[PDB]
């Protein structure tokens, strides 16, 4: 129940309350096990906490699958220094330390709660065995897959093996299981719901993407007569919420090119708002004093190039689009990171939006020369650019290419705000194009 | 949760047409196919018909000479349009909507496909 | 055991039609033989029964509309209407309360068992 | 599992295996507890044990409920000599008992196993706030009821506090329900469903009727020319199956009234064979004497009357029962050992209105003390077109206790000569 969730978490974690009630609806379907569960959060969210908790709840050997071995091990110190019980049958044990994990897993009472093993793993021959085992013996409680995106090739990242893992999901089918993600769209989520043939009722948990706090617009280069103005100007109400607080917060702006982000940051200067470039060519001790210097309040808006994080940052000004919508919400989500509101803007050009399609189907040939995740990433630009010229709700947008459930922004979002505004902008852009 | 329902269900002489309809209830994100069924008393389950996203339909070339399929995600409405119907199929006509994802500002949803109750058609 | 359903059509009005509900497998005796209504986007609603003993009930619109007649010794029943009109029109279900099965092993079921629809209309 | 049940078996039962298949199946579906179960077996059949393995096997309390609280005293002494744990609710229990009882249960994760309370303590106020707490904490894991045709005033025996006991199971739902019966008729099979508000869907445990070494038949006394000669035959045949065997087993004679039963064995000495009287009219310790007498085989076939061995040959009915139940019991007597065994009735238009006018006066007593006497009178019924029925008298019985119809190949009186059932049926009507 409730108590005894709350208390494992007490024991495990330390967390007087759960981080989210999405993590606690997630917690709750998992440890009832009725059916598989698709819960996905951003990095950071405490997802894993999801599948550890009712691991332990049942009386079953829980097994989980990550892609990455240094992954499993950090996770696996995590849970040994929480006294949580984990183990790892990774090709990394030493001859005897293997025998010894896999005569664990074989021999009925598995002494190990929650055994995370690499996909190759389960597909490897030794192992077969033992999930024969406790299958046969209901031993496994849950099977929980971390990174479940890697089966859909959509993803940012992709695996062969969870097209095995899938058919290890066929196996044990009696148990359900739990298929984790950082960032999974629409597509991607009914490419790893049909590939891990999970149990077809399955209750989705994840978060929405709208930020109560955090704004959204889109603006045209060719329609404002003078852009840095109108960046200057943002940047001035951006940095002050009123005129008692005074300067707070931070910013950052993002390029292609470091020659870009250097002129940028030099009309920035020259206008009177401090800004360093950080581009990748300025050497890393000059990048890290750069980022330093950018995180406490000296530099109103310290250009971030390539990369930025953060505790809280005002704004994020998008000279040149991303080069995905999913990494460009990534890229708007430090801003604004903290509880306090944030106003973020774009500066989409077509000038701009006709290079980044280039770069990007160079990019995809190159790729093929050497085709799923090609496509995948042009679908993510064509998002962007959709985005970038959508009429309407922005956090609308976002939640339709990321799939989350529509938002109900009554304020902070421009199109809901002054919709007539946003016709206008589309009409001038129109004439404009 | 979603709900499924049929309308315009009724019986025809040879050779005539109606539509049978199909719809949901709630919040629907979008559906990976509707799949129309047959299944009649006495008669086994049929895969008769389904309607993807984007367009893409599938069928039988006996059923498609008979009927046509056809949907669209923005409505989630799926229509089986009865052309030159015949006393052959006489089944009822179950709606499963294959891949329903759902969505709610608590995060919460559901992958469960909803079936309607359907109805059947009769000729002279 | 499952219930099946035969004689289903639709007749213009002032038209008599039979349906008859039959059960599957060896069950000893029914304690009673229902049927329900159903129409699109409606819930199932009892209309009539028939009880062993020549015992019956029927509703005012249901009595006027048809007469059952069950037997748990043919182990099936019999719906019969009597002029029919569009106004009365609905998909039908069969009850089954009290299904009593059983097999020389002594293995039985007191479970009541739903069959297919049947579906009917007039002009 | 099966492993499971198996340990307690041998723990609690001390047996390698259930008496019997259908307890077995019966034990298997309460332990695993997925709907409520309904169950009828006879006296020693071992329904105790389907009912205590599961408690046992449960982790939450099991609570049984049985009418007459010597039942539910000797019930708990058989579970206190055994490994189970048991306890009792009976008022005449001391006040420190009561309270122990109390604390104990209303303690969580109480120490007791299975629970026995009278429906009288089970629908009191007293009982009622403890149970709210087992609810309240669902640790009632299973309901028995035992002798649960008392609800039915159709069966044998009635409790109004059934009644009651219907809602008590309304309560704590979550908890499956295992309603136990000594003799299940199919109309007492659903009013004991109906009153006790079991789910709908239940799996029946009944054993059947039929046993391949047991023949059922009757033979009219107006048919036969002399019904003592009848009756000479059939315990001459029955007493040995071989001529080498020789006269064996036990032979026993049923009758209404104890001067009839005394005329009949002065019938069966004048006759030549060896048989007592046992009737009301002969003194206890003489009653006692000829029972033991017809133990031994010095006494072939002997009058047993109104009272009732290890194996008897066969068991004549020279008056037919008032009820077709008591007809069934009387036969069981009969065949209990593994060798084979034969039953006649001895049904005629005299018999049958002798039956009838002490039925009706027998009713014509309950009433001027409905439902009860309306059951008996259809058991008379019932027995009485038994005896006059055309087709398988297993198969009779079987419908009148409403279980499975029998696969009589062999051991039927009609299968065996369907045509001599006709004759003689044609003869009877012919006759009446
Ligand atoms: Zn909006
Ligand atoms: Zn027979």
């Amino acid at each position: 129940p409730e108590r005894r969730v709350r208390s494992t978490l007490k024991k495990v974690f330390g967390f007087d309350s759960f981080k989210t009630p999405l993590q606690e609806s997630a917690t709750m379907a998992v440890v009832k096990g009725n059916k598989d569960v698709f819960v996905c959060m951003p990095t950071g969210a405490g997802k894993s906490l999801c599948y550890q908790l009712p691991a332990l709840l049942a009386k079953g050997i829980t097994i989980v699958v990550s892609p990455l071995i240094a992954l499993i091990q950090d996770q696996v110190d995590h849970l040994l220094t929480l006294k949580v019980r984990v183990s790892s049958l990774n090709s990394k044990l030493s001859a005897q330390e293997r025998k010894e994990l896999l005569a664990d897993l074989e021999r009925e009472k598995p002494q190990t709660k929650i055994l995370y093993i690499t996909p190759e793993m389960a597909a490897s021959s030794s192992f077969q065995p033992t999930l024969n085992s406790l299958v046969s013996r209901h031993l496994l409680s849950y099977l929980v897959v971390d990174e479940a995106h890697c089966v859909s090739q959509w993803g940012h990242d992709f695996r062969p093996d969870y097209l095995r893992l899938g058919a290890l999901r066929s196996r044990l089918g009696h148990a359900p299981c739990v298929a984790l993600t950082a960032t999974a769209t629409p597509q991607v989520q009914e490419d790893v719901f049909a590939a891990l043939h999970l149990k077809k009722p399955v209750a989705i948990f994840k978060t929405p993407c709208f930020r109560a706090n955090l704004f959204y617009d889109v603006q045209f280069k060719e329609l404002i007569s003078d852009p840095y103005g109108n960046l200057k100007d943002f940047c001035l109400k951006a940095l002050g919420q009123e005129a008692d607080k005074g300067l707070s917060g931070c910013g950052i702006v993002y390029c292609r090119t470091r020659e870009a982000c250097e002129q940028l940051a030099i009309e920035l200067s020259c206008r009177g708002v401090n800004a360093k470039a950080y581009h990748a060519g300025l050497k890393a001790s000059e990048r890290t004093l750069v980022q330093n210097d950018w995180m406490e309040e000296k530099v109103p808006v310290i250009v971030a190039t390539i990369s930025f994080d953060k505790a809280n940052v005002r704004f994020v000004a998008h000279w040149n689009i991303a080069k995905s919508m999913a990494g460009y919400y990534q890229e708007s989500g430090r801003a604004g990171r903290d509880g306090k509101p944030s106003w973020c803007r774009l500066y989409y050009s077509r000038n701009d939006r006709d290079q980044v399609s280039f770069l990007i189907r160079k990019e995809v040939a190159k790729l093929q020369e050497k085709k799923a995740s090609d496509k995948a990433t042009i679908m993510a630009f064509d998002a962007l650019v959709t985005f970038c010229e959508e009429l309407g709700c922005r956090h609308a947008a976002i939640a339709k290419y990321f799939g989350d459930a529509l938002p109900a922004c009554a304020k902070g979002c421009d199109h809901c705000q002054n919709p007539t505004a946003v016709r206008r902008r589309l009409e001038a852009l129109e004439r404009s194009s | 949760q979603v709900q499924l329902v049929e309308n315009g269900g009724g019986c025809v002489k040879a050779g005539g047409s109606l539509r049978l309809s199909c719809a949901a209830s709630g919040s629907i994100f979008s559906i990976n196919r509707m799949t129309w069924y047959r299944q009649a008393p006495g008669k086994e389950r049929e895969w008769v018909a389904a309607i993807t996203s984007g367009g893409s339909t599938n069928y039988a070339d006996s059923v498609k000479g008979r009927f046509t399929i056809s949907r669209d995600n923005a409505e989630n409405t799926v229509y089986l349009q009865m052309n030159s119907l015949k006393p052959e199929d006489t089944a009822v006509y179950y709606c499963e909507a294959y891949g329903t994802y759902t969505l709610a500002p608590t995060g919460e949803g559901e992958y469960d496909d909803y079936w309607g109750q359907g109805t059947q058609v009769m000729v002279s």
